[PDB]
């Protein structure tokens, strides 16, 4: 199938530059245009520019032409976008998206996005704490979880039992604490079974932090 | 540039109701108009292209119409999995431009939250901090009041809330309220309680523990 896989999230210092990648698979790379689209808080979706991988021809949105440099490498089926003179306003999710074939002037397949955070703060991995099920109320439904505290930048991912437990799972959106670090909880309502084991799998890609936490009664 | 204006910016409808979203281009774009669906934290997905053509994997409850500057996107019968922000986009003239998006929400019956309280872990306490967590599970509507009580005394400024996106299956919300205290302040008191006030509750619900 058609797939566009993007590089991981990063915090970058103001004034620096970042090169984000988009690896394409499942089709002839030179036959489709690759677009770069920004999604910044309060700005909606904005088209930055596109490249024709066959000829390496770009077209930029005039708004982003000074900021972004788009390239493609045919030998590795990878498109790139380099952002220059990074400022706070560049903090956003960046997507790559393929333009369909002639007659389909639309972005038919999209990458998963790359969260670029512009800050002087250093990357910090989370501390993971258990949210143990209360020894009380055993109508059948109980709750348990994991507290994923003091990490930077976003995002963090949480799975339960290596992706086997999905029903009743609520991973809350992160809250930016006054300290400048994020925190969130991931919870699960269970029918007061424990007997079953519960393990939250925390992955913070910016710090390469991976934690498996056992939540026991 | 071609400005794309979407209407409304947000809407609420019940499961099975017809939903209509419009998009106006600042210039004639013929029929080079696409619609995308974006669920939170996920990439936009192409639903409709060239005004009315359905993309692969898209049910026919979604449709598009229009010509020139004015376009309409319709969901014939709103389903729980349709909770998302929808965007129009013109592919007529560069720079390609998007509408501001329309957030689609579901109206449903009132559902009471199930409330749970979590003491800080021993691991966290050994670090010099204590987080107390109150969970409000699967409720409707979004509006909920969480009050923290430390030894039967109201707390303020030391708590933060987070609300999930409306559930893709039952259209309810879940909320977490986190009370942050220093280990010293936490070790000073015994009773920790979260009092929940919600439409679905007959009376405020209190969940507590003794440190």
């Amino acid at each position: 199938q058609v797939q566009l896989v993007q590089s991981g999230a990063e915090v970058k210092k103001p004034g620096s530059s970042v090169k984000v990648s988009c690896k394409a698979s499942g089709y002839t790379f030179s036959d489709y245009v690759i677009n770069w689209v920004r999604q910044a808080p309060g700005q909606g979706l904005e088209w930055m520019g596109e490249i024709y991988p066959g000829s390496g021809t770009n077209y930029y949105n005039e708004k982003f032409k000074a900021k972004a440099t788009i390239t493609a490498d045919k030998s590795t089926s990878t498109a790139y976008m380099e952002l220059s003179s990074l400022r706070s306003e560049d903090t956003a999710v960046y997507y790559c998206a393929r333009r369909g074939r002639y007659g389909l002037y639309a972005m038919d397949y999209w990458g998963q996005g790359t969260t670029v955070t512009v800050s002087s703060a250093s990357t910090k991995g989370p501390s993971v704490f258990p949210l143990a099920p209360s020894s009380k109320s055993t109508g059948g439904t109980a709750a348990l979880g994991c507290l994923v505290k003091d990490y930077f930048p976003e995002p963090v991912t949480v799975s339960w039992n290596s992706g086997a437990l999905t029903g009743g799972v609520h991973t809350f959106p992160a809250v930016l604490q006054s300290s400048g670090l994020y925190s969130l909880s991931s919870v699960v309502t269970v029918p007061s079974s424990s007997t079953q084991t519960y393990i939250c799998n925390v992955n913070h890609k910016p710090s390469n932090t991976k934690v498996d936490k056992r939540v026991e009664p | 540039d071609i400005q794309m204006t979407q209407s409304p910016s947000s809407l609420s409808a019940s499961v099975g109701d017809r939903v209509t979203i419009t998009c106006r281009a600042s210039q004639d774009i013929s029929n080079y108009l696409n619609w995308y669906q974006q669920k939170p934290g996920k990439a936009p997905k192409l639903l409709i292209y060239y005004t009315s053509r359905l993309h692969s994997g898209v049910p026919s409850r979604f449709s598009g119409s229009g010509s020139g500057t004015d376009f309409t996107f319709t969901i014939s019968s709103l389903q729980p999995e349709d909770i998302a922000t929808y965007f129009c986009q013109q592919g007529n003239t560069r720079p390609w431009t998007f509408g501001g998006g329309t957030k689609v929400e579901i109206k449903r019956t009132v559902a009471a939250p199930s409330v749970f309280i979590f003491p800080p872990s021993d691991e966290q306490l050994k670090s010099g901090t204590a987080s107390v967590v109150c969970l409000l599970n699967n409720f409707y509507p979004r509006e909920a009041k969480v009050q923290w009580k430390v030894d039967n005394a109201l707390q303020s400024g030391n708590s933060q809330e987070s609300v999930t996106e409306q559930d893709s299956k039952d259209s309810t919300y879940s909320l977490s309220s986190t009370l942050t205290l220093s280990k010293a302040d936490y070790e000073k008191h015994k009773v920790y309680a979260c009092e929940v006030t919600h439409q679905g509750l007959s009376s405020p619900v209190t969940k507590s523990f003794n440190r």
